[PDB]
RNA sequence: GUGAACGGUGGAGCAACACCUGAAGGA
């Protein structure tokens, strides 16, 4: 089906990468041993083949959001706001296993050797929701494919050929930030502010003596006051996202359009406390033709009617029969 | 035994089944054993089940199975010959490691048939050639047909023992797989590279897969001494009849 | 002429489980060129013996070609290659629901059938190949120039040949007895490597109906 | 006949390799026992000979796509985009054996070998589709020859002799991608979140208690859970690959069929990893016998081949497939 | 639940960025070696994508106030101005560990990876104050999302949504300020002065001898710092996900007395002084010259919520 | 608690500014280098956003006296005429290190890393003199908040949000003055820029949870400080100022004789002075 | 300590200001058109905030004599009329460096960056003359502050309004003279006010200031001595707000006079040599 | 008539929760 959606972030994007790195105070990453270093957390990165210079082509690092995360976010968006309201409005409810299978795509993580029937497969792959995301026991395949989120950068020239020959950026994209998390007690110096503490001055002095005891022991668990850093992506960038479906039902593409139309007020990857991942959708293209406007989708009338009809007929027997094993 | 099916004629005692047909005209070969069916011989039209999948191993497209081939196809002894060696004096089991050591180090001096099963139940007996010399053994292991020379196995084992002299714990110079399916099959470990000359490496590289598969069973720390296999011909005879 | 042929191939090829014979490759090439010449509907066995090679004669028939089996010089360690086969359940499901496939069974039978999945593994080697033969040179070089691959699993693309060379060699340096020979072969040709086995000495070496007792060495 | 297709991938390529591999948290792979490790799945890699800068040969790994996968994908594209629409339009319906023979090339029709005649052998080898892939109970030889997908890399210099002096990749072309499986129940945070399960708080609390009991059982036995952490290796996206196809004395209809299959081949996915949209690619060039025929809108040229394939596709019937499968 | 706060500052704003920097007499910063080089500190800075040429977007600097700093400021204003009176007047006293978990996320250096039953999660999430800040031993999620403080500058056109095309300012918005420190003993200048301190004139001469010895082989100092000029507009964005009315009321209550506090950095010279100009709540301005007009439902809900507050939830939250 | 001191200058005021600039004989803004250039010492300047044009806000310059100078003047006057009399009549004798700690903040660099205890922190925060400024080896926080002295000018309207709607100067408030030290260094011709006299400036001071004694001591300090020079220029006698008004927490208290109110603060600081011990400063600055 | 002395001029006062200004036949100053331009020299000037327009504050010009010249005049008259005859009597010659140090502050152009001992500062700040005017190689700070000379004008109300509500003149106080070198001067018969301050002074220093003020009337203020500009008379000297001036001199504050008599009785040239010496 | 010829390693699953760089410096 090949829907292409271009978005823009208005807060920094952060997606932790497994491992450990250290940064010196001035800002070199992975300094040689013998110099002071602080723990660092780096954002997700992929290597993409690109032309450095004129003709010589090397692998260059790029900043992207994993497609697993984006697919899971799309699922939760389309499921929390549409399936749950239209489901609980009736007396229909799911089992615990049905809920787990609907959300995580599986119930317990154990496949079943016994296969399923052809009619069951053909019926489940035509469901508005189950057909989009396969899984569960006796794993099936859905007809939704989700790609990663690529910023429109010169390093990604070979990934995307035409349509973006301009408004392509270059240069550094990430920035490092720091945090301390100080100890409140050491900030306490006034008696009228310690009346809440049980014991007051005696308890405070006991804790301070505990701190000196800890410091004496360590030089021979961890201090509240520290200093750490992590790296994020600068705001204001333009990202492109591509989603594909093979031979889809009109209800399925309608549901995808609904999820896109209500994609707002969402956090992409992480940094929820610090408000990372806020974004604004500013472009949607359906098979090459723009179908987005400042008010909304304002298109896909046949898809919208089909998805409305499908959700009106939605029920909870299919989810229970799909999630159940043996 | 010119043809494999001869086993049921000689090693065990059996006769033609009741309900078979008679052949006339130009002779044709058994689609399993590849032995010609002459005039007046007992044969059955090919009526294998839907689970049959060894069409690539069929020797002829005549769709006729001689009575010896039909007896070979019997289920009751299919699991009775999962790992066996058949000689003129009867059948023996090679499932035990010591039996494999005896077969691949001090083999019997008569023509025999060597079958080893890689699954619970599969047809192996009618598609393995019968060997006539003890220097070049034919072994059928699943969908694989291996040629094993016991002298090369003995030489490799002697080289391994020689290189393992002077060490407190036994170490295998080369990694081999019993299943014979891993990508590391037939590859020399770092220790073997460090304590063997390049000629040893070339010799170990230039052995046929049968030698590697046979060595995988015995070229390990717990060295098994050769031991004669167990005679199980009477159990097979009483199970079939 | 008592000449020798050497073949180098860029692509790694299948490791043969039995001896690969030069006369077999030449016969396959001759059959291919006969098909190219006399149309497609041609009996393979009418032309595969027409080769520019001499014939040895055993005391009782059993003539074999002078060409010997190929010898390998390994450049890389052997590596196992895995393949598998299976039929897609989903597409069959869609076709059966649409009536494009006539099937009445509720589900695939676990005991076997069309939908069973299979897996297999075979060795793979990259090497230098050498062979010795007695016969004319120009026909051999033309046939070899016609060839493009060598070994098994040619449809998948294994064993693409990079080049070949044919050169005359001295009579004492052209051992063609490293081959499959009849049981009654002269003991002068037979060496200690030869052993008694049931194999094919001529024609299609994969036809089990033509296998006979003979003397052959281990590959 | 020689067809060379040069393509460029947009998304990472992932072809599962059958082996047991473990990786640590950091970059180092296959750690010695004694440190925390996680299972890993790597792409298909083949060792090849290398002669660069000198005359001695070195063994070097190279990531490739197996030719069997490419052949099967081409067969599926040819069937789905050409054969099935025409057969449906005509109204002809295939049997189970014919369907299996056409799609899988299996001999699971008449299990026993099928004797044939040179007349019928020639007729099926002249068929536009059956002669291309052969197969069946008769095990007919195939007129189509498919190579593996080779990236344009320095390690691949032995496979390609010349003409690629430029666009040659160097250095590694693979990277490890991680994935964790979470537990949706542990993310519940309010009664409105649990208003969809059979029972409210009690069932979720029982799920917690069962999970904690299993956790204690694991912590006692060694001294299931949804959450997991694994990694898998993929080929970096964006690079260029070359593919080689050939035919042994083909008719014009088969060549036109191959061309049409390529024209619809741009739609398909190369390999597995459908959910992550892996295997996506575009065609950068098509050379037919050393002549460039690929253009912006498709294959401009080869008119006789297109007319031949149109004439062939205007006459397919299922009875040929049936009589080929059953004899 | 989106809150947009428009503020103005009356004094220089100084947030100390980590890192060593050097300054000469002129405006060049981090000079080539050999020039008169003195230590410097600069304001916190973030890189943003901007249309400097209006045809090409690249990364340009902009001075901001970190989101974590203002999150802590909001939490401290909420706690010390509301929670403490409610606990003291009800006779409820709080332990040290729960106090730390209130002030800080945890009472210990290393968190414990053990889950909690769902009923506990729901109860602690329904809490008015603990709901907003999820810092605890089990790493509970919070209901509050706080953003960094942004000036209204053309560098951040792509960040601000719309309607700011008129009041947006340009040009550099930062300055460098110099300061020096002198030794009092050198400025005695009188006999009675030196005799006032112990030792007298001989003591002053001995201290000068010690200073000479130190110079041959120390309170004089001179250094600069970079601050943001006063009198420019700043914007703050806060959001809440599915909150109860009590939590919104508590946020508004903390905001109503927010103007009194000082932004972090430069306490001794009164730097963090600011005046709140407007408060928009989902697109409706609800700020008056003295406080919030409207939203009485949240005010009544939080007024009910503060009644009945107990310390039991804190000790049942922060234990192990 | 906002203390507001409205002052005016009797003499022109001038504050030294870091850096060196050159100037021609008459004006000549941006001249070619090497044309009658003479060294100039520039007064301290601070940028501020201003509504120069309708809808546009520009960073314009302005002339201020920095807050650190006035905080130091506060401390010096306070330690000169208040605590010193109590030290001399009671018979106390501060140490040299304690004196340096009292006058210039920290006694020495490289402070002790280890903290001491809450008790002494509380005592020092409750001290009339130590609490207001703090310092010491433990980086003790202060109670005072000092703002720079801002002239009442139309540019600073965005700083003077409420009040002062009149008597807002409009024209330039500075002037360049020339001086030559001829032979009666020696024989030097120089220039210097100085703020014109007779214009109103405003001073903002704040405190957090202040005790009555500290407020009373600060209020004694302003009266003592009326006779002092805010900026350098003792030889030129520059900075003579007169305190016009004092507003305490937004309500006016100043009169011709002095402050009118706060006798409670005055008596509280008076009794706080009684019983003052030199031991406080001795232990506070000891590490 | 806070001495305020009013003065009257009997001749025009001239204090040339650096810069370039033009006049056109006395009609206008600095016209936009370059027609009939002539060079003009201006007297020193001082902008002051004043109340004009009855409610608004503006900057207006005010003619002054700079405080640097007044401080130098005080130094020179005190050094010539008082210190010099007492020093030269009974011997006590000064070195050339000490002479330069006493007349112009430093003796050289480069000051040494070293500090000075506490005893030297204590003894120098107590000297009747050295403690008054600081300076020297180590830049000692004196305790004398000299303001500039202001006319008692309605423009300077925000500077001195409280003291003089009446007796304030108004209007221009400048006249342009052609002798073709044209310059502007302040008209004679005007009343000026001069403010001098000392911080923590001894009685000897105040006595020395009063002695210098007695003999100052024979000197001249700025001006061109060839054109006999700058003559003045002294009246109305007030010490700490109290009137201590008579027609025959000060006649008041006798303790200062006794102290200065004793101090200048025992002055010696050793202190001058010690102060002027540079320990580079 | 290369011990040839026939055979797709594939489906499913979020890396993240909580954290103030600041205390004191010019006539
Ligand atoms: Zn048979």
């Amino acid at each position: 089906m090949q829907i292409e959606v271009t978005v823009r972030n208005i807060t920094p994007i952060f997606s932790a990468a497994p491992g450990s790195n250290y940064i010196t105070i001035d800002g070199t990453i992975n300094p040689p041993p013998g110099v002071s270093r602080f723990p660092l957390v780096r954002t997700r990165m992929m290597y993409v083949a690109a032309d450095v210079g004129d003709g010589v082509i090397k692998s260059v690092p790029l900043q992207i959001v994993p497609g697993n995360t984006m697919r899971s976010l799309l699922r939760r968006t389309m499921l929390k706001h549409v399936i749950e309201p239209a489901l609980v409005e009736k007396g229909n409810k799911l089992s615990i296993g049905a809920y787990a299978t609907a959300y995580s795509g599986n119930a317990t993580g154990n496949p079943d050797g016994v296969p399923s029937s052809f009619d069951e497969i053909a019926t489940m792959r035509a469901h508005p929701f189950i057909g989009l995301f396969g899984g569960g026991p006796r794993m099936l395949e859905g007809r939704l494919m989700v790609d990663s989120l690529y910023p429109i950068h010169t390093n990604a020239e070979r990934i995307l050929g035409a349509g973006y020959e301009n408004e392509m950026m270059s240069g550094p994209i990430t920035q490092v930030v720091w945090a301390r998390r100080m100890d409140p007690i050491l900030n306490l110096g006034s008696s009228e502010d310690v009346e809440v503490i049980n014991g007051g001055a005696v308890a405070a002095n006991g804790w301070i003596q505990d701190l000196l005891a800890n410091s004496k022991a360590a030089a021979s668990g961890r201090g509240l006051k520290a200093f750490n850093a992590h790296e994020v992506v600068i705001p204001g960038l333009k990202w492109v996202w591509r989603i594909s479906l093979d031979r889809p039902t009109d209800a399925q593409v309608g549901l995808v359009l609904l999820a896109l139309n209500k994609m707002t007020n969402e956090r992409i990857a992480g940094g929820h406390s610090k408000d990372y991942g806020r974004f604004v959708i500013d472009g949607v293209s359906l098979n090459g033709e723009q179908v987005w406007s400042q008010s909304g989708i304002t298109g896909g009338e046949q898809y919208f009617d089909a998805v409305a009809e499908a959700i009106d007929g939605l029920s909870s027997k299919e989810f229970e029969q799909f999630a159940q094993s043996a | 035994m010119r043809y494999p099916s001869d086993i049921v004629d000689q090693v065990l005692k059996a006769g033609p089944d009741k309900g078979l047909l008679t052949w006339e005209g130009v002779d044709a070969a058994c689609s399993h054993c590849s032995r010609p069916i002459q005039n007046g011989d007992l044969y059955s039209p090919s009526s294998v089940g839907a689970f049959f999948s060894d069409t690539r191993d069929l020797a002829s497209t005549s769709r006729s199975i001689c009575w010896r081939c039909v007896v070979l196809r019997k289920k009751p002894m299919l699991y009775g010959l999962s790992a066996a060696v058949v000689t003129q004096d009867g059948i023996y089991s090679i499932s035990k490691d010591v039996n494999k050591a005896w077969l691949f180090t001090t083999p019997p001096p008569a023509p025999f048939l060597v079958v080893h099963s890689s699954s619970t139940m599969q047809h192996l007996s009618w598609r393995t050639p019968v060997t006539l010399d003890n220097r070049r053994i034919h072994v059928r292991y699943g969908p694989n047909l291996f040629i094993v020379r016991p002298e090369v196995v003995r030489k490799a084992l002697s080289i391994a023992d020689r290189v393992n002299e002077g060490q407190k714990k036994w170490v295998t110079p080369v990694y081999f797989d019993r299943k014979a399916a891993a990508m590391g099959h037939g590859l020399i470990t770092r220790a073997g590279a460090e304590m063997l000359t390049q000629e040893e490496q070339e010799f170990f590289q230039s052995v046929t897969p049968g030698e590697r598969w046979a060595l995988s069973y015995l070229m390990h720390s717990k060295r098994p001494e050769p031991e004669v296999g167990e005679c199980i011909t009477e159990k097979v005879m009483t199970s079939l009849n | 002429v008592n000449l020798k042929v050497t073949i180098d191939l860029s692509n790694p090829m299948m490791e043969p489980g039995d001896l690969l014979h030069l006369d077999a490759l030449l016969g396959a090439l001759r059959v291919s060129r006969a098909r190219a010449e006399h149309g497609d509907a041609i009996n393979p066995r009418d032309y595969h013996y027409d080769l520019p090679l001499e014939r040895y004669q055993a005391p009782s028939g059993d003539w074999v070609f002078k060409a010997s089996a190929f010898k390998l010089k390994r450049q890389l360690p052997n590596q196992m290659w895995m393949q598998t086969g299976r039929l897609s359940i989903v597409e069959a499901a869609r076709h059966r629901q649409s009536g494009y496939l006539q099937l009445r069974a509720g589900k695939p039978n676990p005991a076997g059938g069309p939908f069973k999945t299979s897996i297999y593994h075979r060795p793979i080697v990259q090497a230098e190949l050498t062979a010795f033969c007695v016969g004319d040179q120009q026909g051999i070089e033309a046939l070899l120039s016609e060839c493009r691959q060598i070994g098994g699993k040619r449809g998948v693309g294994f064993g693409q040949v990079a080049g070949f060379k044919v050169e005359p060699v001295a009579e004492t340096d052209c051992p063609w007895s490293w081959r499959a020979l009849p049981a009654d072969a002269d003991p002068r040709l037979v060496t200690s490597e030869h052993a008694r086995c049931i194999a094919a000495i001529r024609g299609p070496y994969w036809d089990r109906t033509l296998h006979v007792e003979a003397l052959a060495p281990t590959p």
